[PDB]
């Protein structure tokens, strides 16, 4: 009665080269974790000093350079409630001021201190804080799973306003972060429907809609859709929580052009290049102007990964495997592969100033040069 | 089971029940119907179908095969025939416990059966007045109308012997009531007699005693 | 002998007070309403009604009260007919 | 080893044939009966088919008297005729003229052969229309020589004829 | 002007309904838009693919092609039943026999993926193939892949600090993981629970005085992978609340003080949800006993948070009381109609005390001739104050029937015969009929029992047979006999349950040449007759009167397989003055149960049996009727009739005596026992009922009183009774449609010397 195992495949691993050299500068763990629980627990990075996470309790604050500590405290209860209170820590670890603005399960924003990890102030929320914290102008904001965008003073966590959306029965942990531009905050929506709002009073200006219709008729809208848009010079590109990409402005958000093929998963903009993966490991290469196929890879396809990240001219994309794939933005085959971990990996590597970083499953951190 | 079509296997099942052994024609049967539901005459094999039931003890099917023509073409020459046959399944149905064999009056067990063969009769005699099933259903019609009769006098018997002489007294009027010339009622009437003789309900058992006295 | 035997009573159930309501004059709605149906009507000759409350405890006498209100063509009332006891044992 | 019956009879008894008749009450003066909800009823009626074993059962069949089936059509007179010679039948008249005709004794043959009679038909084919005429009035029709003609009878080797010709143009 | 309207082989449908469709037949001018027309119509046919037309003045000549015919349905599908696929396309206007292009494919693929989406796999990928037949058909070949469902990844349910999520999820059923320390089972998801684990939540929380919570909303989301999910729920605690008096009020037909009492409320104690309900529900049930089976109750709550405290208020209203007027019954085949209305205990035309049909349904249950017995009260038209009570039941064929013949090896000629029919023909009583003859053997038997003579209760029933066993093996333990006899009773109760029975016996016997044993011996010698011990030419009989009585009290639930009350029992049987043999056993025994899920597919029970015997003064009791088990429903495990003392014998023409394994039995039996009913989850549960299946754990003993061994040293002291035998295994036991069936397995542990074991059994009994 526990035998009844069946399901379609992917592409192993094809055409494994080295015209680059990739190598793991420094690993260092803050343990599980992740698990195998779905989250967006990427850490986060400035003034050379990185700050990691985890699946319940620990945070941590390792150097820049090795991979040593600063101050790695729990953040769960020290008498433990229940058992130890595991915080299901699941928010960006995003950081400004003084500061890792985790998000959590629990309902709660650990608004902690980069000097020592000491609670700046906890807070409570409606709902949970699946999405990732985003300051500004002294503003964090929230996406939940009950469609509230709550946000809290900085210093403080004193909760400005929310604003209420909707949510279908059945839906994806699609949980956009806001984008500033101008006060004018945009996010995107489980239902589908970009918003456009304004931070001082909490009220939107504009409603949008995608893809089709969906409901007892399952559309592609699952994706792992960077559901957090981005925004150029007055237009916007929110490859929709669907991913039938489309281009809007501020002001009306009003469709430019509809690039009505798939699944987003992340986008980078560039120059003219939208580089981006589509709900099948096939990444592409389009246009600003409209849906313009610069190329296409489809390597991986079917071999879930994770959403990519420029590096100094060369795209990067994580897997399940614990591998790292490097290529040119001339498509498209790989410029070299590492196996770097064996957990796997989840989330996204971030990187900046050089320093291209990102957490496994649970032995976080690998410094790859 | 093999295939062709229809033609040549229909007359295989003409063949294999003419004979008289059952099953095998049930079989091609059923499959002429099946393998082509609108076939040549595709009701003449539910007409044949609902006979070879009938015929092979397969009364529950027989009696939806029934129910499924006549709501499928209520008007047609031979329905008649269909309303008959229903009687006939009913009424086998009903005192079915071959057991009778040893002798047993199955007069008082569940008489559901017989009140639906009834119904179904009835409607056929009012539905067609000379049609070729009349008498034979009239027939069937006063049996069947003596031994519902039997069935509540049984009951009454039962409770008058118990003592309860309400019970009694309606269960009599109900039948005087609804099969008002069987031998049952004048059998029964007493019952209602003595019942008011009981409950010191004088001038009522006077007025039953001139009725029983009439005849 | 003295074995055993289950309670035996006959319906239409009555108190003694609600018997003092029915009137003459009623109708055959009103009484019907107030003393619920009567379970045991003539069911030839005139019309007319029988209340019957008799009840067999078991091995102990047996009460019976019973009332049979008479009737009018019209459908009125007429006449009681006050039987609390049953005389004879 | 048992044959020629149980199958164009009704299974079960006979007991039922004698149930007692149904007197009327009875009725004494001075008084009515509740005899006023009669729904159990029986209409009388004449009838007057048999009964019992004697009654026929055999479901009935079609392709009483003739009730017809056609299908439109070119002309085919003078090939049904030529349809009768699929089986080499006898003739008590040919008719091309009247593009009708009536035959002698024709004997079909069932699992019953007291049931089979040789029969005389009275073959009734014209294109009236828009029509063609696929119908047979009996023409005689015996108990393998014993002259009956009632309706269940007359009904079934009809429809024989009926059949064995459509059957004599699916060729 | 056109001159016809060909139509190329419809072959399905009539041609006279392409004429009907052309709206181009004679009497108006055909051009393109009618060209255009037909083709629209013959493409609105619903059985065509393709048309074309052409005109040539009057001439018309047209194309058509022939989506017809289907009949396949392949698979493809590996978990679930196709039968709902045969649903689905019947809801997708799609089956055997039809006209179908390849359009729908599409359309089917996706109905039956959604349908899997509904079913919890979220990865579906079947394949529709339309292979043809020679202008009869085309195929439709639905070969399935569908992919693993998902297994939920969390529980969260945010919102609450009166206690955790764990032991709110414990008190769940869709679980989230199963250790396998503690692994009861398996594990799956499935959409449907939810919404009654959810409420599940909602009162459990509400029990504890919580009283305005609520689930302020919840989602599910899932991941990006279909292999797992995700739940969350909010709520809001809201404080305690305590009960302040209750206010019933309304018609109360003058019951205040029993409901008054039925509301019995602590003073200033928390509020509780279930307690209220149930003691509405109570109310309903007691009013409804009186005879307002149709009461009017109303419970509204009234809170106030200004201390925190609720004091409910109840309004209510009977109705009216007497209704029944006409008791029916379905389902009866053969059975009489008095036979099951006797026992009834509420007479048509009386008030409807609710316990008493329901008393009724338990008693005709606990007959035990039927399947099931089903009441109902429905009510009858236009009457305000009338129903007709009827009960739904379904018999259950029990009495056997048997026979063999046959002349075996040398000079078998056996008429081996037997029939006993409990209830024969439906009449009302069971009967009973056996018989055989061996070649040297002789037997009859017979009895009948009417259980009612009277109507109060008042049963009766007699009983004859007659033994010739010639009984003679070769020499030794042969025993030759002959006996015959009758009795007769009479039963009656005293009570709702208990019962008693009396009523005479007579009995003669005869017997000779026999062992010379001791038992037969010394009972023998009680008798006086001193036979000579040395040889076996013995011989002897006897004959006497005997008395009855036996009490009874059953309070089963069922016929045959109860799952709660006891059943005691009591026989008891002496001679009569006179006689020849004086003497008394007396017997016993109890089935009691218990069942300990409420939904009684786990029973315990119990059992037991046990006896005596004397010699009434000077005599002693005679040896033929001693107590002895084994084999069987006695005791499993070890074969039949082998416990108790072991008969020795004297000194085969030539203490100088011999042990060996004879059970001569003893007058003084105990045995016990114990079980587990457990379901059987293997099998159809409809056909399921049928079957009954227990562990057990067997045990007991019996042994001679007046055994002695004073002079009778180096032998087993079967005086002691301590040594008991034990046994313990699975049995199981299925009502066939041949008959009661039983199977057993188990292996004997504590055994004493020469028990002879047989760990495998069965009955036809």
């Amino acid at each position: 009665f526990n035998s009844e195992e069946d399901v379609v495949k992917m592409s192993p691993l094809p055409t494994v080269e080295n015209q680059f050299t990739p190598t793991t500068a420094w690993s260092t763990s803050v343990g599980s974790g992740i698990g195998n629980f779905y989250s967006n627990l990427h850490p986060a990075l400035a003034d050379n000093v990185v700050y990691a996470a985890d699946r319940a309790g620990l945070v941590k604050a390792l150097n820049a350079d090795d991979g040593k500590e600063i101050w790695s405290v729990s953040l769960a209860e020290k008498d433990g409630w229940f058992s130890k209170e595991p915080a299901l820590l699941s928010g960006g670890v995003t950081v400004s001021g003084g500061h890792v603005y985790i998000g959590s399960e629990k309902a709660q924003v650990y608004a902690l201190n980069t000097s020592d990890g000491t609670v700046a102030w906890q807070t409570k929320v409606a709902g949970e804080a699946l999405s990732r914290p985003v300051v500004s102008d002294g503003l964090v904001l929230i996406h939940t799973s009950n469609g509230q965008l709550q946000a809290l003073n900085e210093a403080d966590g004193a909760v400005k306003w929310t604003v209420n959306l909707d949510m279908p029965s059945l839906s994806l942990r699609g949980e956009s972060a806001p984008t500033t531009a101008f006060g004018a905050a945009v996010v995107g929506g489980d239902n589908g429907r970009v918003s456009a709002v304004l931070m001082e009073q909490g009220q939107m200006i504009w409603q949008q809609r995608i893809s089709q219709a969906t409901g007892s008729t399952e559309i592609d809208r699952l994706s792992d859709v960077d559901t957090t848009p981005v925004v150029v010079n007055g237009v916007v590109f929110a490859l929709a929580y669907n991913g039938n990409l489309t281009a809007l402005d501020l002001r009306s958000g009003q469709i430019m052009w509809k690039r009505e093929l798939g699944s987003v998963n992340d986008f980078i903009v560039d120059g003219n290049r939208i580089y981006l993966v589509d709900q099948n490991d096939r990444v592409m290469a389009l246009t600003i102007d409209g849906g313009v196929t610069l190329w296409t890879q489809s390597d991986l396809l079917h071999r879930l990964l994770t959403s990519p990240v420029l590096y100094n001219g060369n795209l990067v994309v994580g897997d399940s495997e614990g591998y790292l794939h490097w290529i040119n933005v001339e498509d498209g085959r790989f410029v070299a592969q590492q196996k770097v971990d064996s957990s796997g990996f989840q989330t996204e590597p971030v990187a900046a100033d050089g320093k291209l970083l990102i957490q496994a499953k649970d032995g976080t951190v690998y410094s790859i040069t | 089971v093999p295939d062709n079509p229809p033609n040549e296997i229909y007359a295989t099942a003409q063949q294999k029940l003419q004979d008289g052994n059952w099953r095998q024609a049930i079989t091609q049967l059923e499959a002429l119907d099946n393998r082509y539901p609108f076939g040549p005459y595709s009701q003449q094999v539910q007409l044949d179908l609902i006979y070879a039931y009938y015929k092979n003890a397969d009364l529950p099917l027989a009696q939806a095969a029934i129910d499924r023509f006549i709501r499928l073409n209520p008007t047609h020459p031979n329905i008649d025939y269909v309303m008959y046959m229903r009687g006939l399944t009913n009424m086998a149905l009903d005192d079915s416990a071959l057991q009778g064999f040893f002798g047993v009056d199955r007069s008082d067990r569940d008489p559901q059966h017989a009140r639906a063969a009834f119904s179904d009769f009835s409607k056929l005699v009012r539905g067609y007045p000379n049609s070729q099933y009349t008498t034979d259903a009239t027939k069937r019609l006063v049996f069947l109308k003596d031994r519902l009769a039997k069935y509540e006098y049984s009951v009454a018997e039962y409770y008058t012997e118990r003592g309860a002489w309400v019970a009694v007294v309606n269960r009599v009027e109900g039948m005087l009531r609804d099969y008002p010339d069987t031998q049952a009622t004048r059998d029964a009437l007493p019952l209602m007699e003595n019942a008011y003789r009981q409950m010191q309900m004088n001038a009522q058992a006077e007025k039953v005693a001139k009725i029983i006295a009439a005849n | 002998r003295v074995v055993y035997r289950p309670d035996i009573n006959q319906g239409n159930y009555l108190t003694a007070n609600d018997v003092s309501k029915i009137r003459v004059g009623m109708t055959q709605q009103q009484v019907a309403y107030a003393l619920g149906t009567p379970l045991m009507s003539d069911p030839f000759g005139t019309n007319t009604w029988f209340y019957v409350f008799r009840q067999q405890p078991g091995h102990e006498g047996v009460t019976q009260q019973t009332l049979t209100l008479t009737f009018n063509s019209s459908g009125v009332l007429t006449n009681i007919d006050n039987k609390p006891a049953l005389s004879g044992n | 080893s048992s044959d020629s019956r149980y199958k164009r009879q009704v299974s079960g008894d006979e007991a039922y044939l004698e149930a007692a008749p149904l007197a009327e009450l009875h009725a004494p003066a001075g008084m009515i009966l509740p005899v006023t909800s009669g729904d159990y009823a029986i209409p009388v009626t004449n009838g007057s088919g048999a009964v019992g074993k004697a009654l026929d059962i055999r479901p009935p069949a079609q392709p009483g008297d003739t009730a017809s089936l056609l299908v439109e059509n070119n002309t085919l007179w003078p090939q049904v005729v030529s349809v009768l010679q699929a089986k080499n039948y006898t003739i008590t008249q040919r008719d091309d003229a009247g593009q009708t005709l009536t035959t002698d004794w024709v004997q079909w043959n069932r699992l019953d052969e007291d049931e089979q009679y040789r029969g005389r038909y009275q073959i009734s084919v014209k294109p009236q229309g828009y029509q063609q005429a696929v119908t047979v009035k009996l023409l005689n029709l015996e108990q393998a020589g014993k002259p009956v003609a009632d309706a269940a009878s007359m009904q079934r080797y009809s429809t024989e004829m009926m059949n064995v010709i459509s059957a004599g143009l699916d060729k | 002007v056109v001159k016809d309207i060909h139509f190329e082989g419809l072959q399905r449908v009539a041609v006279g309904a392409a004429l009907l469709s052309m709206p181009v037949r004679t009497g108006d001018t055909v051009n393109d838009e009618d060209i255009s027309n037909t083709i629209r119509a013959l493409f609105a046919t619903g059985n065509f693919e393709d048309v074309r037309v052409l005109r040539d003045g009057d001439t018309l000549l047209v194309q058509v092609k022939e989506r017809p015919t289907i009949a396949s349905i392949t698979f493809g599908n590996k978990s679930v039943k196709d039968d709902m696929l045969k649903q689905n396309l019947e809801a997708s206007g799609v089956r055997v026999g039809e006209s179908l292009d390849r359009t729908t494919i599409a359309d089917i693929e996706k109905g039956l993926e959604d349908f899997y989406y509904s079913v919890g796999k979220y990865s579906a990928s079947v394949k529709a193939v339309v292979t043809p037949l020679p202008r009869n058909r085309v195929d439709l070949k639905l070969v399935f892949q569908e992919g693993v469902s998902a297994e939920i990844q969390q529980i969260n349910i945010v919102g609450n600090h009166a206690f955790t999520t764990d032991e709110l999820i414990s008190h769940f059923q869709l679980r989230d993981e199963v250790p396998w320390w503690n692994v009861v089972g398996d594990r799956k998801y499935q959409k449907q629970k939810l919404a009654g684990d959810l409420e599940t939540l909602r009162s459990y929380y509400l029990d504890r005085g919580y009283a305005r919570f609520n689930i302020d909303s919840t989602q599910v989301s899932l991941t990006p992978d279909k292999k797992g999910i995700y739940v969350t729920v909010n709520i809001t605690e809201g404080d305690q609340y305590k009960l302040s008096g209750v206010e019933v009020s309304g018609n109360l037909a003058g019951h205040s003080a029993e409901i008054e009492q039925l509301t019995k409320i602590e003073p200033g104690e928390l509020y509780n949800g279930t307690k209220v309900t149930k003691m509405e529900d109570d109310i309903k049930k007691l009013l409804g006993r009186y005879g307002y089976a149709y009461p009017r109750v109303q419970s509204m709550p009234e809170i106030n948070d200004a201390d925190k405290t609720v004091k409910l208020r109840v309004n209510v209203d009977a109705g009216n009381r007497f209704y029944v007027r006409k008791i029916r019954f379905e389902g009866n085949d053969t059975s009489k109609d008095a036979v099951l209305r006797r026992e009834m205990r509420q007479m048509e035309g009386a008030w409807l005390g609710s316990d008493l049909v329901d008393q009724g349904k338990e008693r005709l249950n606990r007959l035990g001739f039927f399947e099931t017995v089903d009441t109902d009260t429905q009510r009858v038209p236009g009457s305000p104050d009338q129903v007709d009570v009827v009960y739904k039941v379904k018999e259950r064929n029990t009495g056997s029937f048997n026979f063999g013949i046959g002349y075996g090896t040398e000079s078998g000629v056996s008429f081996q015969a037997g029939v006993q029919q409990d209830n024969w023909l439906g009449t009302g009583y069971a009967v009973g009929i056996n018989g055989t003859k061996n070649d040297y053997q002789t037997y009859a038997e017979l009895s009948v029992t009417n259980p009612y003579f009277t109507v109060d209760g008042v049963s009766l029933g007699g009983r004859l047979f007659y033994n010739d066993f010639q009984a003679d093996d070769a020499d030794l333990s042969d025993y030759t006999n002959k006996s015959y006899g009758t009795d007769v009773t009479l039963g009656f109760p005293i009570n709702e349950y208990n019962s008693l029975r009396a009523g005479l016996g007579y009995v003669h016997n005869s017997l000779s040449n026999m062992q010379p044993q001791v038992a037969m011996w010394r009972y023998l010698y009680s008798m006086g007759e001193h036979p000579s011990t040395s040889d076996q030419d013995n011989s002897f009989k006897t004959d006497d009167f005997t008395f009855n009585y036996g009490w009874t009290y059953n309070k089963l639930d069922r016929g045959y397989f109860p799952t709660d009350g006891s059943r005691v029992n009591l026989t008891g049987k002496v001679t009569i003055p006179g006689s020849d043999n004086e003497y008394y056993k007396v017997t016993l025994d109890t089935a009691t149960y218990v069942p300990i899920d409420d939904d009684h597919k786990w029973v315990v029970l119990g059992r037991t049996r046990w006896g005596y015997g004397d010699g009434l003064g000077g005599k002693e009791m005679p040896f033929y009727e001693n107590f002895y088990a084994g084999g069987s429903s006695t005791v499993r495990g070890f074969q039949s009739n082998t416990i108790g003392p072991k008969a020795v014998y004297f000194p085969h023409q030539a203490k100088d005596l011999c042990k060996s394994d004879d059970a001569v039995g003893g007058n003084a039996m105990a045995v016990a026992s114990l079980e587990f009913i457990t379901p059987t989850p293997f099998i159809s549960d409809k056909y399921a009922n049928s079957v009954r299946t227990s562990f057990f754990w067997d045990m007991g003993t019996v042994w001679d009183t007046n055994w002695d061994s004073s002079q009778y040293s180096g032998y087993p002291d079967y005086s002691d009774p301590s040594n008991i035998r034990m046994s313990a295994g699975i049995a199981l036991q299925w009502m066939s449609p041949l008959g009661p069936l039983v199977f057993s397995y188990a292996q004997p542990f504590k055994k004493y010397d020469g028990d002879k074991a047989e760990q495998f059994q069965f009955n036809c009994g």
